[PDB]
């Protein structure tokens, strides 16, 4: 056997992965988005697809700052697709920022969205472009475009260049969001390369 | 090869869905 | 589109959640209970859903006082509810330990439950009673109610006034159990403040 | 209001059942 | 009610867990193997049954030893079992290294897995005739018998007596293994003491 | 006693098969 295991590709049951940290320790389980539609927000149903709440978690080496920006997502963030295309809304009453580098390839810029506010984090296309730019810069290029299927998302605080909050490490309550779909087509180039 | 082949697919299914390759 | 999402709920398939813990880090996978009755013990079967066995977990930094602790367990705890009330029942050969604030407000109290003992750990109508006396005192008030949900509990050794540790952060073996049905009561309430 | 129902309803499931409000 | 809860015993629908870790870091989620041949590479499909992909997962607190290791993982190794056996196969361009007790009895020598060879980690077999042996030795000799159920290999970078990386914790990428079958008739047993 | 019955199953299923005692 000199051959390698044949590859195969099913699709996958959840178009999504969202991970919950304060600071810099992940709280709770990973949510998986089942539905084309969710929202996570600070409130306590454990129990719903559609619905990431964060208020449930617990975390026994939070601070006092983190305990008050978790009672200040309130509502959170909307978080669907359209197409090839995710966004996200600013259901809060506190603004949420966002860094995706798929966003600053078009490599660390930190957008608001204020209260009510209805924001594109997402184009599957202009990643393929760039997965197809890609291929010709080596092996180690590729496998970096990681960083361009996940999109980081802080609530309430704000971080990067233009805050105090020099990592995303330093803000209380943030999230990273994992496109389970491009990471697939991402595999089969980095299968080929 | 192969390679360009799974990028043509891609720059196809990426103008219209999050998709993989399945 | 200036209104929220159609709030929809639907029964948990798990009455609780269970995460263990050695000292102040996580230690395994979250334990999900689809069964009214259900053990937490030392033992090491990793595929019973009436079963959270302790043993099996590993942990690379874990310390000889730990280990010795674990091997203590044995039995565990019987956890099951009958009714809108949870309880707790020592099965192993050592004692286990209690923290639960819906009992203390009946606010750290700690209470011993020796071998072979049967005790009460939650009842939901004084909870419901106190969310309903809660919604008078503003949204921060009904928000930390979250921590009459969750029940905390130590294995052999305990904490709190009466011990040397003073946390429970200090105790080699512990679980914080998560109770899902009150959870999404609360939950309906804080949408509504 | 909506709060006060919803507080009645708890108040009458929380006597025999940790179901939530469905 | 003096007696315990009845003890039952249903087959586990994997047959081993696969725990990722960085230096002394838990990071991303447990995998679970239903299938009888398992791949984990560090690659970037989440949703493959049979592969455990490495490189989707991502770790804030990395460094730069750690992601130049991740990105040599390549193909990884593949992990199945015939009959009551378990071996591993190194796929990867890089070498690969394990610990077993299992082996070790047959306590941390590390055995090193070239790129294209084909190695067996686990003789069940040999272990119920370790547990036929422990059992007079008392309940903690039995209860330490876990560690011959659980596997530890390292991508890329070795550890133990032959390398200045005296412990897995620093090693940047490494797995732990959990079989399943053996640690529910080690329950059994334990049950019995 | 029951456990050397135990000792006796495992030895025979581990010839053959990694499943547990069901």
């Amino acid at each position: 056997g000199p051959d390698l295991q044949p590859v195969t590709y099913s699709e996958p049951a959840f178009w999504c992965s969202i991970a919950y940290y304060e600071l810099n320790q992940r709280v709770g389980e990973t949510f998986h988005a089942s539905q084309p539609s969710l929202t996570v927000d600070g409130f306590t149903d454990p129990s719903n697809s559609e619905r990431f709440c964060l208020g449930l978690l617990s975390n026994v080496n939070r601070n006092a700052t983190v305990e008050m920006t978790r009672r200040h997502i309130g509502r959170g963030v909307r978080l669907y697709y359209i197409g090839g295309e995710v966004f996200a809304e600013c259901l809060s009453d506190s603004a949420i920022f966002v860094q995706s580098p798929n966003c600053n390839q078009r490599p660390a810029t930190v957008c608001k969205i204020p209260p009510g506010c209805n924001l594109k984090i997402f184009n599957n296309q202009e990643f393929a472009a760039l997965l197809a730019q890609s291929v010709n810069q080596g092996f180690e290029a590729v496998y970096q475009l990681t960083r361009m299927c996940t999109i980081r998302m802080s609530f309430v605080k704000g971080w990067g260049a233009e805050y105090r909050r020099q990592t995303v490490t330093s803000t209380p309550c943030w999230i990273e969001l994992h496109l389970n779909g491009p990471l697939q087509w991402l595999d089969k180039v980095l299968t080929q390369m | 090869p192969g390679l360009q082949k799974t990028l043509e697919q891609f720059h196809l299914s990426s103008m219209s869905s999050l998709g993989g390759p399945a």
